[PDB]
RNA sequence: AAGAACCUUACCAGGUCUUGACAUCCUCUGACAAUCCUAGAGAUAGGACGUCCCCUUCGGGGGCAGAGUGACAGGUGGUGCA
RNA sequence: GUUGGGCACUCUAAGGUGACUGCCGGUGACAAACCGGAGGAAGGUGGGGAUGACGUCAAAUCAUCAUGCCCCUUAUGACCUGGGCUACACACGUGCUACAAUGGACAGAACAAAGGGCAGCGAAACCGCGAGGUUAAGCCAAUCCCACAAAUCUGUUCUCAGUUCGGAUCGCAGUCUGCAACUCGACUGCGUGAAGCUGGAAUCGCUAGUAAUCGCGGAUCAGCAUGCCGCGGUGAAUACGUUCC
């Protein structure tokens, strides 16, 4: 819970991990991939391009 | 009236249309048949840098297809048997 | 490496869990489900749950979760579920459903599989036996492949190293093929060893 | 910006206020490094933070619109 | 001369006022607009009418010497402080927050 | 009028031929203001010199897209490929010439 | 393993002559085919001007003279180092051609490229300067080691 | 790991706390709290001001909080020849 | 298109078609193939992506994360404020911008694609030299806004000069962002004007919309781009041949 608005950082949303994190979907790099291949993420699929 | 639906499932999204058009059919109102509206392809691009430049590239993509359902001279019924209709989980009924 | 084969099969052949759109609510509807899924694991972790399809409708959220075990999953008159549903009211927000369907052949989904070796070896039944079990049980279910590994110290063996009893064969050069596939950690007295689980259950044509 | 006008922590600008008030007297200590020299603090020892000691600096004219910072260099190297 | 500068006499107006230390591109145009006269003329063909007007609208800016002194009474000011700034001017780095461990040559 | 679509890159050309004396027409101006080359506008033509229909048709293009060589390319396939409505007989001419295959040439 | 063909370029608009294209190519920079289909067109009118003849009598008769006959290629068969004789194929005494006459007449001392490739033509016709002197120097080099081929 | 001014940040200097920042409880169950006053450099403070959880067959419990409580909690501190 | 105007055309995107040796000549086992010829947008493996087998280094990661055995456990936990991460004798890697005229400055026309935008994009209007501020149109959107291109081309000047080349660096003006730009922001005025007159040995890569060159958008993101990832504009040279490696 930090002081001032700008010291609040984006932090992935279920690692807690503050790095990497896609706005879209409040995931770091690492917990996104997981879940992305799992399917759990309503339309997000693998490309190939 | 005039419907919008999205979806991440372009068949599903046609099967909806299907019966949008079709329910106003059989209400009477005449249809302008489902615009397909320019599809939107928002791209994920997660790099893991390796030898720093050099870099193993992994895309996803989400895309939202789009229709427009135009129903023109519109019917106490239709105005119903839209809101009667189902649309499935994947698509969102705008009017 | 190796591609996880669902992520390159999800759309394609295989189907989302969470069937809905959702724009602004994307986030919100989104790390939602990743509750409600990691909540019916934790409580349900002795059910033979796996595919937790989750529905959406404003405020009427469905979750259909398939359980090889479904007369052990309702329980006496709906009381599993229906203490599982207040929670889950009380958590999400909305109106949570409870639809259920069977896992019939458990030996079919992967996730089911590699739970069931995950026990296994913490209650130390030894690695050979544990995935032998499985592979023939696979077999009998009606598969054309399966490759169980299991990876780490092996036995309490100082040195870990990996053991892997494949049948059939794991086609993953055909992007139509459905190859399930589902990780899983056995946490022993000597370190956490890897449950690896592939299983090709005819082609999707 | 520069609009707003200078800037000076309102913790500092009071210390020195105080001391306005008598004749400088007291030596004020800050981490306030990032606070704009005024020509009230002209006269003054002020006593900021470097990071690890306080260096006293003596407020002169020209030193007034730098920062307190300025005169207190955070990194040692010869 | 001008501001006690031989301008060259080859080279248009505008340029020969680019040498003169205190005039740039954009100085030497508001110059000669201020002068009244056409900024294509060249300096071996202006007038001593033109030049005196030129000189006139020269002697209101700071040039030479004593835009010269201007910077150098700076250099002291900050050197009679110690600021950061002030012992980078002396010890030949960079003032203004460049990095050092590569590409800082101009100043070393 | 004689209708044919021409594509180049990401220029889309909207070829029409209408009986006049070879001029063309490109979004209501003169080629020679649209597409500045000579190089260009001669290899537009090409089309047209090869069935001789230069100075038989005005060539009315409506061009969106891409760039000046592309807006090129897409009009002379055009017109090339508005002449074989006009004359089935030019299909042999344009076809020895490429001119009714579509460079698709995209980027990498 | 089966010679690949060579671009079909377009002939020149104005000379009707895909020697004069292929000049173009060979003077553009970046791209920039604009900036060299002047700068020919711009020297051709200087030729025009000067000699008074048409500027592809000109650049023909210096591309003549430009072009080379045999050229040397290193052959190192065991010891050898035999500069063997080399009969220029005839895409390939138009290309060195070209190169020579625009590697040349940028290195040339007139201001402007449109002056120094129109001088470096003028030179080229009149059997002299550098470029037609580089031809020679190959076929000097050519001769002198001629007992190999 | 070319989106480090603070934050991030893990380091340093100086201040600062010790079921401790956080954490299952063990419970007692209060409101929790904003707050704005006084310091402070801020934390840590001390405090003006400000405490109704709701359901309750009206007990208790889901709590949240403090205090207690109890092992611990938490460690970016070792071992990738576990 | 601004409006009336079915909707033609372009586009948008769902479903189909299409390409093969299917066909016609040679050649050849009458076959296959090879060599050509038609027709077609496509010629003989349509073009880009995606999707591999068993292996190895007890390779690297207990700093994504988790983790047995340890260790710490009024401290090796934790909290704040300031500082450092931005130091620089120097080196190893990556890139940007120049080393001018196939330019610079200067005016006049241009012609893209893609992606983003509501806690946002902000029209226009309005002020400033500009960066910016003003107030705010319309719009979660093929509808409104960011963008609405730069190279180039038409002019048009200087004249091959360390320069109207180049802009480093430093001094002085301000503008936003944030609590705060001193160490430690970006950007714009104004002045300053470094090196560099295109770099050897050596070395790496690349057969076409490629090399090269020019702008644009996005992610991260209060602000911060000479990086990354898209996207288009312009667009080459060359492959003789198996000689040496």
């Amino acid at each position: 819970t930090p002081k001032f608005k700008v010291q609040e950082y984006t932090r992935c949303e279920r690692c807690g991990r503050p790095h990497s994190v896609i706005r879209k979907f409040k995931l770091c790099r690492i917990c996104f991939r997981e879940l992305a291949y799992k399917g759990q993420i309503p339309g997000v699929k693998k490309a190939s391009w | 009236i005039r419907i919008r639906l999205k979806a991440y499932d372009h068949r599903i999204l046609d099967q909806s249309a299907e019966k949008i058009v079709e329910t106003a059919k059989r209400s009477g109102a005449s249809v302008s048949g489902p615009i397909p509206l320019p599809t939107e392809k928002s791209v994920y691009t997660i790099l893991r840098a390796v030898h720093k430049y050099k870099d193993s590239r992994e895309q996803f993509e989400m895309r939202t297809h789009k229709r427009l359902i135009d129903i023109v001279n519109p019917t106490p019924q239709t105005v119903d048997a839209l809101m009667r209709l189902d649309l499935p989980s994947g698509v969102d009924i705008e009017i | 490496q190796k591609v996880n084969p669902v992520g390159l099969r999800i759309g394609v052949i295989r189907d989302w869990e969470s069937k809905w759109y959702a724009g602004k609510d994307y986030a919100d509807f989104l790390h939602e489900d990743l509750k409600i899924r990691e909540y019916i694991s934790k409580r349900l972790s002795d059910a033979s749950v796996s595919k937790v399809e989750i529905e959406r409708a404003a405020n009427r959220v469905n979750i259909t979760i398939h359980t090889a075990k479904p007369g052990m999953v309702i329980g006496k008159g709906g009381s599993e579920v229906e203490a599982l549903r207040k929670a889950l009211n009380s958590l999400t927000g909305k109106r949570v459903h409870i639809n259920i369907l069977e896992i019939k052949r458990a030996d079919l989904d992967a996730q089911l599989v590699a739970d069931n070796i995950a026990r296994q070896l913490e209650n130390r039944v030894s690695f050979r036996r544990a995935q032998k079990q499985q592979i023939q049980r696979t077999m009998r279910a009606g598969a054309q492949g399966v490759k169980t590994m299991v990876s780490g110290r092996l036995g309490g063996a100082d040195i870990a190293r990996s053991e892997y009893y494949s049948e059939g064969t794991v086609p993953l050069h055909t992007l139509r093929a459905d190859i399930d596939y589902a990780t899983s950690e056995a946490d022993t007295t000597y370190g956490k060893l890897g449950v690896k689980v592939w299983i090709y259950r005819g082609e999707v044509l | 910006s520069l609009k707003k006008g200078p800037f000076v922590d309102g913790h500092l600008m009071t210390k020195i206020e105080k001391l306005n008030e008598t004749d400088k007297k007291q030596v004020v200590k800050t981490w306030s490094r990032r606070s704009t020299i005024f020509p009230q603090f002209i006269g003054h020892t002020i006593a900021v933070y470097d990071g690890r000691k306080h260096v006293p600096v003596f407020i002169s004219e020209d030193m007034v619109g730098h920062k307190l910072g300025e005169f207190a260099p955070t990194r040692t190297y010869k | 001369r001008i501001a006690g500068v031989d301008i060259p006499r080859d080279k248009r107006v505008v340029i020969s006022l680019t040498y003169i230390f205190g005039i740039g591109r954009t100085t030497a145009q508001q110059v000669l607009k201020e002068a009244g006269v056409s900024e294509d003329t060249r300096v071996r063909d202006l007038t001593e009418e033109e030049l005196g007007k030129i000189r006139d609208i020269i002697d209101k800016l700071k040039v030479e010497g004593d835009l010269r002194r201007e910077v150098s009474l700076n250099i002291k000011r900050l050197i009679e402080i110690g600021s950061y700034r002030g012992i980078r001017h002396r010890r030949g780095l960079p003032v203004r927050g460049q990095n050092s461990k590569n590409n800082a040559r101009t100043r070393k | 009028q004689y209708y044919g679509t021409g594509r180049r890159k990401s220029s889309v050309a909207r070829v029409r031929l209408v009986p006049g004396e070879g001029r063309i027409v490109v979004n209501n101006r003169e080629i020679s203001e649209h597409i500045p080359s000579a190089a260009l506008i001669e290899d537009i033509k090409q089309p047209l010199t090869l069935t001789e229909t230069a100075g038989t048709y005005d060539v009315l293009v409506n061009v969106h897209g891409g760039g000046l060589s592309g807006q090129a390319g897409a009009i002379r396939h055009g017109i090339a490929r508005a002449l074989l409505e006009a004359d089935p007989e030019y299909r042999t001419t344009l076809k020895r010439a490429g001119l009714l295959t579509r460079d698709a040439r995209m980027k990498e | 393993k089966g010679p690949v063909a060579k671009r079909d370029v377009l002939p020149d608009p104005i000379y009707n002559s895909k020697l004069v294209s292929r000049l173009i190519n060979k003077m553009m920079i970046d791209g920039k085919k604009g900036k060299s289909q002047t700068i020919l067109y711009k020297s051709f009118d200087i030729i025009k001007e000067r000699t008074g003849n048409d500027a592809m009598e000109v650049f023909e008769q210096a591309l003549k003279n430009i072009m080379p006959v045999l050229e040397v290629k290193a052959r190192r068969v065991g010891g050898a180092n035999y500069q063997v004789p080399v009969e220029v194929r005839p895409e390939r005494r138009t290309t060195l051609g070209l190169r020579w006459l625009v590697n040349y007449a940028r290195l040339r001392g007139e201001k402007t490229m449109e002056e120094r490739l129109a001088n470096e033509i003028l030179d080229a016709a009149n059997n002299t300067g550098a470029a037609v002197k580089k031809r020679e120097d190959t076929h000097k080099m050519a001769e002198a080691n001629k007992a190999f081929a």
